[PDB]
DNA sequence: CCAGAAATTGGCACGAAAATTGCAATAAATACAA
DNA sequence: TTGTATTTATTGCAATTTTCGTGCCAATTTCTGG
């Protein structure tokens, strides 16, 4: 929806592509994520509860 | 370089050809003692896994 | 014995004047042109064979 | 100390949602001929 | 004045599969009162 395009190119723009950050290097597939209900209305993603645990 | 009490001799051979006898006080004086410094490196890097 | 393996990333994010800026990795881009002598002789005075292919 | 009771764990299940893959040729702007 | 052949401009829809969270329960481990 942000660049206006289908979500088939977008699943195929980010696959197997790499990018680098001064954390380190991450596939561009890792910034998805499923998420679980948080109090209050919103909701955490499984890796920040993953890092949390 | 430092100043040093010379003689112009021949001793046994030991200043054959260029050769140089030197007396054990200018060792014991630390005359021509020198410091060295040395680098070492680590460097770590960022890998797939 | 042995070396670690690398990868090469695809993109760069760095932080300039405080903006979090990307940008594509000019050192793996690929690229192409077109060859100007070949591209040169497409004259209708050659054979039609020749100016077709 | 012991045996019953309670707590822990992970395999299987189930509905839903998200990601992946098959499809293969058209539509419109432009320049030229009567 | 127009009708037509030529050259750029087109990077989505719709099945199908896979993954998600969470419940049921048996097997396993740990705790506690007589």
């Amino acid at each position: 929806q942000a660049v206006e395009m289908h979500e088939s190119t977008i699943s195929r723009v980010t696959t197997q592509k790499y990018l680098h950050s001064p954390r380190g290097i991450f596939e561009l597939k890792y910034f998805f994520s499923s998420h679980v209900n948080t109090e209050g209305g919103g909701e955490a993603s499984s890796t920040a509860i993953r890092a949390l645990v | 370089g430092q100043n040093m009490r010379v003689a112009f001799m021949p001793w046994n051979g030991y200043n054959f050809e260029d050769s140089i006898l030197v007396s054990e006080r200018v060792v014991q004086e630390d005359r021509f003692t020198t410091i060295h410094i040395q680098e070492l490196a680590c460097v770590s890097r960022d890998t797939k896994l | 014995t042995g070396e670690p393996e690398y990868v090469i990333p695809d993109v760069l994010v760095r932080k300039h004047n405080g903006h979090w800026t990307v940008e594509l990795n000019s050192d793996s881009i690929p690229r192409l042109q077109i060859n100007q002598h070949y591209a040169s002789m497409c004259n209708n005075a050659r054979n039609d064979g020749d100016s077709q292919f």
